[PDB]
């Protein structure tokens, strides 16, 4: 697997605007909810736990990430994968993408596969 | 770079009257970890090294023959000496100790009226 | 009485070196900061460097860097203070001051008065 | 008044 | 067990107020103190125990995310389970709470369980 | 064990000025020394080691807690047991006491474990 | 090995533009690119991958202080070494060369390797 | 072994200018520049690494306060441990010493062993 596949979406412009920790069947978990730069779209929401799916390893750094873009408020463009997680009162209340990865935004393009 | 501005530069009060003697810094010299004010006052009769009258800007030394105490202010101080007897005609400096690069004052001359 | 005693009145030509010295005696020698200040003819005090009997750790001013050095003895109980590329101007007196735990100097020298002519 | 630089990067590191 | 549950109870715009950490039986933890937006209400007190409740994996994931936000004091809304650690004395100088979740709370509406 | 038990000490209105980190008989160890908000009474200090007494389990809790406090600069409850550790090069150079808990003093009174 | 030996590489004077950390390979990653700070010269990207190079170990401290140079905005000498990785597709959005190191660049004399 | 042993140096008043990650021997390695605050003196370059000597227990926590001083650039007593270090390569770029300790100084004296 890999963070620029053709299969995996991405979308540019996010700025990261909340954040909820918790836990869910004996592992943490977060979810990040961003949004457009410009006011246009739909926020996008993209969880990840902490040993459930195959963007496992990861969690510890892109919680870390997550958390840096969202106070210092900057741009970045976000990958997700969809259909992922499948409990009911989970996707219901977030979203069922998996985030796989966050590029930094610079004034023209960004830095992240394309 | 902390510049001590003591004033009067010379000074001349008649016996039995109090005495005050103003100073200034650049800066403020509270240290909101020790909580103290790191300014003092030193007397240097002519001829003789200098002597410590006071600690903290308000506490005097141990051998001190009641004389002021500064205001705990930032940085502005006054009253460093008092009860002018025939034998306090001296050199009246300030020191700071907010870092290890002490500043002294200009100087302050008592003389008599007369 | 903790006291410090100084050397007398140098006078030497302009050019030549001079070494100051601050004999202390009645303490433990590594228990107080040494430092080093200069008084012009018009009274004002101006710090040159201190350095920590202990480790000999000094750090000078920055316009006093280049012309003096700083030393310590721990065997005589003495401090040393070298002045090289003497000058006109640098005509004064010398103390030699010890930094209490308190932030403040309790015990000074007693004066070395430094005169440069021809 | 305390600098926000290290306080900030108290809570972002790690 | 999830951390949006019905037998869990949550208070939105809360703000922590007051931070404490410390151990009891070989387990550190941390009791936040949480008040309203206005000073309404009453106080909650939400500790989390390292390695006594079943909430014990995310301990270190809400220690970091009820940091981030006692520093910058912004609105909140906490998930806890009430009625545990029948010790007498920690709970009447805590609470009978455990921190369950930690969401981001925006001006209108919260990014969380409801 | 517990902070807040009847064995136990606390400073409400104390400061940590100061926080040396370091290293005793292969365990990292982290002191602070706490001087009344008011810069009256004495230096207490409290010590925390790694891996040394029974309040080992909450080294790193402390270590982070106390960086975080000593940022800050703000008042807090500084709990100790004292009679601790017995190396005395350590203890005349540090302390006798032992960095149990830190508090969250308020404008009204700290919280915590009286 | 070391980050400073005639087998690597560096960019002096440079300063940490962009960064981007994901997944690959059941393994997490990050990338930067640097660019000067007056506009000149051609932008450097290098890697790191947490456990598919020799570059695994120091994959937590890099990260660390590629995120610290990234927020305080220093010239940096960013030191990498060539032809390291061997993913195809990988290497034709960000980078062959891997990320090694990261001084501190003063405006005369530069603190590291060379 | 002890930070604040006989055989332990120490430079009181210094200020962190200059840091450095990389990774030696398989094992990673941050370095430190300091210079007096206060004028003039002599640089000197100390720094540890994560596997190497009897101070390894201590390198987690001595990069996080490393760091941490770095970045305030605050005065700080610095405890070394002369001639540790042998790679010549590194050796005659870096320094010999090896960090052991980081003590925080006050306006004129500082905290920790001597």
């Amino acid at each position: 697997e890999w963070t620029g596949d053709n299969t995996n979406a991405y979308y540019s412009d996010e700025v990261i605007s909340e954040l909820h920790v918790g836990q869910i069947d004996t592992s943490p978990y977060f979810c990040i909810k961003t949004v457009k730069a410009n006011g246009s779209g739909t926020p996008v929401v993209a969880c990840a736990v902490s040993k459930q799916s195959i963007w496992a390893p990861s969690f510890k750094e892109l919680l870390d990430q997550a958390r840096y873009f969202y106070s210092t408020g900057q741009s970045v463009r976000i990958h997700v994968q969809k259909n992922i997680w499948t409990y009911p009162l989970f996707v219901n209340t977030f979203s069922a993408n998996a985030l796989v990865g966050l590029s930094s935004c610079s004034a023209t393009q960004c830095f992240g596969p394309k | 770079d902390i510049v001590m501005s003591q004033s009067p530069s010379s000074l001349a009060v008649s016996a039995g009257e109090k005495v005050n003697m103003s100073c200034k810094s650049s800066q403020s010299l509270f240290n909101s970890r020790t909580r103290k004010n790191h300014l003092a006052w030193y007397q240097q009769k002519p001829g003789q090294s200098p002597k410590l009258m006071i600690y903290w800007a308000s506490t005097g030394e141990c051998v001190v023959r009641d004389r002021f105490t500064g205001s705990g202010c930032g940085t502005d101080f006054t009253l460093t000496i008092s009860s002018v007897q025939d034998e306090d005609r001296a050199v009246y400096l300030c020191k700071q100790s907010h870092n290890r690069a002490l500043t002294f004052g200009c100087g302050t001359k008592l003389e008599m009226k007369r | 009485e903790i006291q410090s005693q100084q050397c007398g009145p140098e006078l030497v030509k302009p050019g030549s070196s001079v070494k100051v010295s601050c004999k202390a005696s009645g303490y433990a020698f590594t228990n107080y900061k040494a430092l080093g200040s200069k008084q012009s003819h018009g009274k004002s005090l101006e710090w040159i460097g201190y350095i920590d009997p202990y480790n000999s750790d000094s750090s000078y001013n920055q316009q006093f860097k280049d012309k003096a050095t700083l030393t310590v003895d721990k065997s005589s109980s003495t401090a040393y203070m070298y002045l090289n590329s003497l000058t006109s101007e640098d005509s004064a007196v010398y103390y030699c001051a010890g930094l209490e735990l308190t932030g403040t100097l309790p015990y000074w020298g007693q004066g070395t008065l430094v005169t440069v002519s021809a | 008044f305390y600098d926000a630089r290290p306080v900030i990067e108290l809570i972002l590191s790690k």
